[PDB]
């Protein structure tokens, strides 16, 4: 076996594992999903006496997913799941993608009102879709503003916002939020007269979080560890899971 | 903070 050596001992037999997802999103500005899709992998780390063989198993086939496809890291055989014999440390067991039954942890609801030509009145709502027990964290609400936006007003009452004129945008910052609320933000945006004739091309507005969940639905069942020659057994394993799901591209036209 | 990581796994 080459990628794990024979002489592996540890009193404490430890096992970690993160299950790390990003979730695409593009969604309409009266809320169709457009495109969506989960990127995800799964990482291990070990610290297990012996060769032990180890069986992974997840919820794919009342909480229940489907894979389109996924990767295995060299130790895992082939043929009907998952099995091998770890690397010693930190190693990626698999990676995958998802697309139907996705957890989508945001909706994001853009309000744009034009007054006169002078002003846009914009209100954003954005809906938390998870357990209420469960929080997101480092929420950033990106909403972009024309080239001829000469200041603009906000008001928030949850997080932190800042207009950043050199990026065109005013950026919504929230540090933690619970599932199944609900939080807006206003602005108005003061515009320089502009040529009249073209029109503007409002780019979308984007979000970036962090859950403690795997958007796709994935949960890790049980990791299994046999080891045939040494006395622990799989009772005898200590065993911690992780979930970090992210946004990757997350957009809401508006 | 976080906090997290790790959950128990049975």
């Amino acid at each position: 076996i080459g990628w794990r050596r024979e002489g592996i001992k540890y009193r404490r037999n430890e096992l970690f594992l993160d299950v790390l997802e990003s979730v695409n999103l593009l969604m309409s500005p009266q809320g169709q999903v457009l495109s969506a899709h989960v990127s995800g992998r799964v990482v291990m780390k070990s610290y297990l006496s012996g060769m032990p063989e180890c069986k992974f198993g997840m919820n794919d086939k009342k909480q229940s997913i489907a894979i389109d496809d996924c990767t295995f890291h060299q130790c895992v055989r082939l043929s009907r799941s998952i099995s091998f014999i770890p690397p010693d440390g930190e190693f990626e067991l698999m990676r995958y993608r998802t697309t139907k039954d996705i957890i989508l942890p945001f909706r994001v609801i853009p309000l744009v009102r034009e007054v006169g030509r002078t002003k846009l009145e914009v209100k954003v709502v954005i809906k938390s879709n998870f357990k209420p027990s469960l929080l997101a964290q480092k929420i950033e609400v990106r909403i972009p503003t024309p080239l001829n936006t000469s200041g603009v007003q906000v008001i928030c009452m949850k997080g932190k916002a800042k207009y950043k004129a050199s990026e065109n945008a005013i950026v919504w910052k929230i540090k933690r939020m619970a599932g199944m609320k609900e939080s807006q933000i206003s602005a108005e945006i003061e515009l320089l007269p502009t040529n009249d004739k073209k029109k503007w091309a409002r780019p979308p507005i984007s979000m970036n979080f962090e859950v403690p969940f795997a958007p796709s639905g994935l949960k890790v069942r049980y990791l299994k560890v046999f080891e045939p020659k040494l006395n622990y057994s799989d009772h005898d394993v200590i065993k911690w899971v992780r979930y970090i799901g992210r946004s990757g591209i997350y957009e809401t036209r508006c | 903070d976080e906090e997290y990581g790790y959950e128990c796994l049975d």
